[PDB]
């Protein structure tokens, strides 16, 4: 019960956010050349997600997030690309590193900053130059729930 | 599964009367905003040294001297560019001393560090300090070849 | 930081959804007989609410409840009532007194119930036969926040 | 500020042979799953204590016997209610041992309670153990009228 969340908060200290992510291939994800139509619109409503991330040509390059205001007097009859919803509004992205402590980032989101993070990793592994790989999406209902479980 | 609009902001590296902006790649459609941050940190000279993935029209046209430097992914700069790196900075600095000189590689994390780092260590600063003062400005600065060329090279040339 | 709510998970044993809820004038709801136009749906998308009460003349008398996925092909040119929605689909309510520790009412939540909960309160303040009042509106969320601030 | 489909569940009362249901009152468009509720609990006879809100039509079609029988709010139930009710007890207990009455308020707290609490002083059960058995299966029954007049009230009747 509560002593099972107070090792929750505890072990927020120690654990990072690479063991809470989720992948990018498990992500809802909006590719950035789709267009509101009624189906598309159903699933955002359906995916119990309310900012979703908006990509460009490979999921891992993420460009903006879609907010569910954003939505707001959106029509599909005329069939409306997300693209211009995405520079109707602008939604700041919020990323994070791999190995950062849970603590940390549920700090950064109470900090007034986005409740999502795009979770990136240096990569060497490899004779090219050093980049950052996207790992993943973490949440804060994914920390809470590493308190409250 | 890396990204392009997703690395961190660029940096600014000050020493020894020197400003350099260790900064990334960008994209057709994003160019306005990449300069503007050119702009903003008081670039006058741009080096780019990964392959060309955007039009240099616009940035030349706001008044950047831009210099396509390209080698080969995760190798130290060759001897010619290196050079050209020196020298450029003894002109570009010579102009107006405090203007900030920027380099872009893909991502701040490759050649563009290194040869700030060098740049560095030319500058009378140590290797150690100055490997750690770049990846401390941005994590994860170079890979292992990087690291010991930037080890094994001596500098002279104020 | 960490202590901090561990005094606040510690705190939930005592403290009762009657300090942590909000009144009924403040919570959005839905009139039972409004009809799904632009405007009403657009309130809704930038509610940042996922589940919102449908009330029947009155704001006490919630009689249902819907759920942002029941909008999934809803179109406003056909003029809806949402009362409609509400006999499509059926999601129950969750009722919980007034003086319920934040603790139980928690477990509640993670056992499955909705993470929305219409608070009640007996009232024997008159003369007339005791009756249920109804106080307002208490969510996961509430707690949560209760525990990380 | 009350609720009208917001109240808890209705209780099932059990003792001495005896088997009640206090519930609540509906409206117009509920009835079907009331009365399906009142169907499930076996109830044959409902009495309705509070002001008609609701057709008897549809629930006496069912095949159950209703039987208006208000008084005022917040007050304890006139003589000639306590009789009927006694004796209806009598009558529907003798028809069928098991069958459950079933009685309604507002809502379960008010003059329904009082009256199967009355049915339980004279089925052999104390005051105390009897109020607290109703308001233990719902919390907060009756008002202080209610519970004096529930001690005042001596049992003798079967
Ligand atoms: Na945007
Ligand atoms: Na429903």
């Amino acid at each position: 019960g509560p002593l099972n969340m107070i090792q929750g908060v505890l072990e927020l200290r120690c654990r990072t956010v690479e063991d809470v992510l989720t992948p990018l291939e498990d992500c809802f994800m909006l590719d950035a050349s789709t267009v509101l139509d009624f189906g598309v619109l159903a699933s955002i409503m359906q995916s119990g997600h309310t900012r979703i991330p908006v990509y460009e040509e490979e999921r891992s390059n993420i460009v903006d997030m879609l907010y569910l205001k954003d939505l707001a007097f959106v029509d599909p009859e005329d069939c409306t690309p997300l693209s211009t919803i995405t520079r109707f509004y602008n939604h700041p992205l919020h990323f994070v590193f791999n190995d950062t402590k849970l603590d940390a980032v549920l700090e950064e989101f109470k900090r007034g900053k986005s409740h999502l993070a795009i979770v990136q990793k240096v990569n060497n592994e490899g004779e090219g130059d050093p980049f950052y790989e996207v790992l993943g999406l973490v949440t804060l209902e994914d920390v809470i729930e590493e308190i409250i479980r | 599964k890396a990204g392009f609009m997703n690395r961190p902001a660029p940096v600014e590296i000050s020493y020894e009367n020197m400003r350099f902006l260790i900064t990334h790649n960008p994209t057709n459609a994003t160019l306005n905003k990449f300069t503007e941050e050119l702009k903003k940190y008081g670039v006058t000279t741009l080096v780019r040294v990964c392959d060309a993935t955007y039009d240099k029209a616009p940035v030349e046209k706001e008044g950047i001297h831009v210099l396509d430097w390209p080698f080969d992914d995760g190798a130290p700069p060759p001897n010619q560019i290196v050079d050209d790196w020196l020298n450029l900075l003894k002109t570009k600095f010579r102009e107006e001393p405090g203007c900030c000189v920027a380099v872009h590689d893909v991502a701040g994390l490759g050649r563009a560090p290194v040869l700030v780092a060098l740049a560095l260590i030319e500058c009378g600063m140590k290797y150690e300090d100055a490997v750690q003062f770049i990846r401390q400005k941005r994590r994860g600065a170079f890979n292992s070849k990087q690291l010991l060329y930037l080890e094994k090279y001596r500098p002279k040339m104020r």
